[PDB]
RNA sequence: AGCCAGGAUGUUGGCUUAGAAGCAGCCAUCAUUUAAAGAAAGCGUAAUAGCUCACUGGUCGAGUCGGCCUGCGCGGAAGAU
């Protein structure tokens, strides 16, 4: 999981759920499409 | 004796991939790790081997119990083998007479002079279980030099009259020249085999398909690595016809007054084509004549020489042999050689064009202060047909230069065309025009126009970005799968300029053309996307080029 | 007719019996002998003068069948094979060469009257008249 | 909501224990209660069921539609059950059922023999193929990711183990 | 929002045609049928077969959706007996 201070909405399937508070987004088929933190 | 290693699929494989027609015989015991029997199922019996020696026991037994039902289903395709091999075992596979172990070998053995079935054996080479099994079948299935058609030599040109000649000892000699390795002891070696016929010590064996005459030394017999000196050769051994002076692929060796073979059939073509460099200047005196002793050896090692560069440019047919030839040459040849690239045309070109250079020209060289500010116009590189690569169209602004000073400019300009600020990468072929020459009286000589001349020229080219005119092959490539698709893509990685995707009963044949310059490490990467499943052509059609923009910051 | 398994119309100038490798995978699609669609086609190719692509569809079933439907070659060919090249439109709005009449695109329409039941006749005659104005060409009657 | 327009239909065959907050199904061949929260109100009106989220606990709307998906798959797992099967893509990969116990032939220099709990009855029709059946829908899967995170699948080759509807994506070398 | 569900089909959409064949990119950017379809968004990819967005055409049968303004909250937030 890269982190930075910048989740944004990047892949077009890209979930958004709050786990445990801090943001990690959730696409399907590209692992690289994922951050954690913001 | 390993994971997933299943018998009967693999020799039930071949009649899917391979299509051809197995029908194995000794099958298999024991879960691959508690392996303690190899099922022969002419005898019907299982073989014990060592516990764990390199060799001790035979002990033969019955079929185990635990395999009693797959050994019943196994055998009865065992015995349908003859009634198809020959027409009189149809009518005793269904009248029920016996089929007994020697009785079904005698139609089977005729069955490996045409080739239709392959005689399948699993076990362990290295765990020792299943070598002392494998040797009955060779003297059984395999066909030995007297049961075979032997030597049959045609003629020369008069007739085509194959003749079968004797397998024994009661014929003319003849033998075949092949695997003909070197050493530092007497230079050429052989590894040959006599088919039939007695040789003595001390022959005029010829080579009578390239008229050459040699003699017969002192044979020499080997355990694959010692020397034993065979004296007289029997008929079927395999040896060193030694001290040939020149000898061929395959070219008999045989007395005269006697049959005659000429025959060369494929002769192959090493494809990788790498460029050796020596490393001192001593080196090319004795990497020079590598080519002798080791070109003599095989024809899958070629050398492509070029006629100008004099670099020696060899060729293989895989890298991994352009690998051995090098550690060939190391340490029993002594050679230190810095392997690079091939000799591709790398005439540098231009695509930015300068205005306007002047070379910077003032020193007092004869008495008074020699000046020469003469400024050249970048022109674009002659194309079409220009045999002198050399184009100065010297534009003297109203004759002001003398003709006596004329050469003067002219030098300084040429030597930096037949030069490069690249790697002295020749920018020929390029036409260049003089804008204007300063012209002096007491500071005008050869130097003083020359000299700047050679400056201007060279400032020029740090601002015109001279790319690379290239040499462009035919490269054709054969993959049989769906697999092509991954490599015409890699392949427009490269100006693989493509041309159409052809198929065959087995092969998609991809047509392209490929820059010379972009060849490189072509045969590994293609190894590495075909899986070393490729057989293909390579010639040669157009000329293009290869980006370089190296005057930017590269070139000083 | 059918449905969600496969429905695509690809074929080009019947003059080349290989599949060209970009038609290949419409023929790639359900199991094909390739030389099938060869030997059904080349019984009515030889009552023409080849050079044109010609349209056929193909659609499937369920074992290892298939089928197709032939029609005419349609009038956007049929344009640029009478006005010389086969591309014109590099510029729709600003080149003014070249005129055929609606005569001409009637009498290309009545063997599309006289083989499918869709392009009528009236109503492609504006996009007769539209792929003229995109290739950049004239009409006048 | 759609939760609340969602009842779920208790069938014949399974029973129903409700002592308020604990409910112990007794079905057909397991006992599939769930303790659940306390914003939950629970009824077995005719044969439909019907809930309903207590006062305070207005985000029970959650912690019942939790429940309300949970109990419909309860009645439904303790009589038809789970297949859940996996694909073993793995070079000399074998898997082989003795009674409650799965070997892993995982490619390491010793066997894995683990024992499965309760609530599982595992099968194999071959050395790739293993089955796992069960009633409570949490134990079909917790089983049955405990090998698959053993072994995840390589997108490099397609090596690993893997569900049956799963389908992994396997990348290429591109380099060497 | 999901399961059935056609992805109605003129066309090869040029150029330059080697493939730039809706899926490289510049100019057009009409539509034969309009209760469902654009000369077009990505992946499959040299091109396409595979899988969708397009209208949800038929079922559920009620609410639902994207942004503007503020009350506060989370992440951003790592230091040295």
């Amino acid at each position: 999981m890269k982190v930075r201070a910048s989740v944004k909405k990047l892949c077009r399937n890209c979930k958004i759920v709050k786990r445990d508070g801090v943001i990690r987004v959730i696409c399907s088929a590209e692992p690289k499409h994922k951050q954690r933190q913001g | 004796d390993r994971m997933g290693a299943n018998f009967l699929k693999v020799v039930n494989q071949i009649k899917t991939r391979l299509g051809a027609n197995p029908v194995p015989l000794q099958l298999a015991i024991g879960a691959e790790e508690h392996f303690t029997g190899v099922v022969d199922l002419v005898k019907m019996k299982a073989i014990n081997w060592n516990d764990a020696d390199q060799g001790v026991t035979f002990e033969y037994e019955d079929i185990p119990a635990d395999m009693v039902e797959l050994a019943n289903e196994w055998h009865q395709n065992l015995i349908e083998s003859a009634a198809e091999a020959s027409e009189e075992l149809m009518e005793k596979y269904l009248g029920g007479e016996e089929l007994t172990e020697a009785e079904i070998k005698g139609a089977l053995r005729q069955r490996v002079l045409n080739n239709e079935i392959i005689l399948v054996t699993c076990g362990s080479a290295f765990k020792n279980k299943g070598v002392q099994a494998m040797l009955d079948a060779v003297i059984d299935y395999l066909p030995s030099p007297v049961d075979v058609p032997a030597i049959n030599g045609i003629l020369d040109d008069g007739k085509d009259t194959p003749a079968e000649r004797h397998a024994s000892d009661d014929e003319p000699f003849s033998a075949l020249a092949f695997k003909i390795a070197t050493d530092p002891f007497v230079g050429n070696l052989t590894f040959f085999r006599v088919y039939s016929g007695v040789v003595n010590s001390g022959d005029t064996v010829l080579n009578s398909v390239k008229a050459a005459r040699e003699r017969f030394g002192r044979i020499v017999q080997m355990h694959a690595n010692k020397r034993e000196e065979i004296k007289e050769v029997r008929a079927g051994d395999i040896a060193a016809a030694i001290g040939l002076k020149d000898v061929t692929t395959g070219d008999t060796l045989c007395d005269p007054d006697a049959p005659i073979i000429l025959e060369r059939m494929e002769f192959p073509e090493p494809v990788i084509s790498i460029a050796v460099e020596p490393k001192t200047k001593a080196d090319q005196e004795k990497m020079g004549l590598a080519l002798g002793r080791l070109a003599k050896e095989d024809p899958s090692f070629r050398v492509w020489t070029d006629e100008e560069s004099n670099q020696t440019i060899i060729a293989g047919m895989g890298e991994l042999h352009l690998d051995i030839i090098v550690d060939r040459m190391k340490r029993e040849f002594n050679v230190e050689a810095n392997v690079g690239k091939p000799q591709v045309a790398y005439r540098e070109t231009i695509r930015q064009k300068v205005t306007d250079v002047e070379g910077k020209h003032a020193k007092q060289s004869g008495g008074r202060g020699q000046y020469g500010h003469v400024v050249i116009d970048m022109y674009p590189l002659e194309p079409g047909s220009n045999p002198k690569g050399y184009e100065f169209i010297n534009d003297i602004k109203g004759g002001v230069i003398p003709g006596e000073y004329i050469p003067a400019v002219d030098k300084g300009i040429q030597e930096q065309l037949k030069a490069g600020p690249l790697a002295g990468y020749p920018v020929v072929d390029m036409g260049i025009r003089l804008h204007f020459g300063s012209y002096h009286d007491v500071d005008s000589s050869e130097l003083a126009f020359k000299l700047a001349a050679s400056i201007a020229f060279k400032e020029g080219f740090k601002k015109a970005k001279p790319v690379l005119l290239e040499p462009i092959m035919k490269v054709e490539v054969e993959t049989p799968e769906e697999n092509t698709g991954d490599v015409i893509g890699d392949l427009s990685r490269r100006r693989g300029m493509l041309k159409g995707q052809e198929s065959e009963v087995t092969g998609v044949k991809i047509h392209a053309e490929v820059p010379l310059s972009e060849m490189f490490g072509y045969a590994t990467q293609l190894r590495s996307l075909t899986k070393g499943r490729a057989s293909y052509t390579m010639e040669f059609l157009k000329y293009d080029e290869a980006p370089s923009n190296v005057a930017q910051a590269v070139i000083e | 007719a059918k449905k969600v398994q496969a429905y695509v119309k690809l074929q080009v100038a019947a003059g080349m019996a290989n599949p060209s490798p970009p038609v290949g995978p419409a023929l790639g699609q359900q199991g094909v002998n390739i030389m099938e669609f060869c030997k059904a086609f080349n019984a009515k190719t030889d009552s023409i003068e080849k050079g044109l692509p010609i349209p056929v569809v193909i659609t499937v079933y369920a074992d290892r069948s298939f089928t197709f439907v032939t029609k005419t070659p349609p009038a956007a060919v049929l344009l640029k094979k009478a006005a010389g090249i086969k591309s014109g439109s590099g510029k729709p709005n600003k080149d003014k060469v070249g005129k055929i009449s609606r005569a001409q695109l009637q009498e290309i329409a009545q063997t599309k009257a006289a083989d499918m039941t869709g392009a009528d006749i009236e109503a492609m005659t504006r996009s007769i008249e539209g792929t003229a104005r995109s290739m950049g060409l004239v009409v006048e009657d | 909501s759609r939760v609340a327009k969602a009842p779920v239909v208790v069938p014949a065959g399974v029973d129903v224990k409700i002592n308020g907050q604990v409910i112990t199904i007794k079905g057909k061949n397991g006992e599939l209660t769930r303790t659940l929260n306390d914003a939950v109100e629970v009824k077995h009106a005719d044969n439909t069921l019907t809930f309903g989220p207590r006062d305070g606990y207005a985000d029970g709307w959650a912690q019942a539609g939790t429940a309300r998906a949970l109990l419909n798959s309860m009645v439904i797992g303790v009589t038809e059950g789970f297949t859940k099967k996996l694909q073993l893509v793995g070079v000399g990969y074998r898997a082989a059922v003795k009674g409650n116990v799965i070997n892993l032939s995982l490619g390491f220099s010793h066997p894995v023999d683990h024992q499965l709990p309760a609530g599982i009855t595992a099968e194999c029709p071959t050395q790739t193929e293993i089955v796992l059946k069960g009633a409570d829908k949490q134990v079909i899967g917790q089983v049955a990711a405990d090998l698959r995170a053993y072994r995840r699948p390589e997108p490099y080759k397609g090596k690993g183990v893997r569900y049956a509807d799963e389908v992994v994506r396997t990348k290429e070398a591109k380099k060497k």
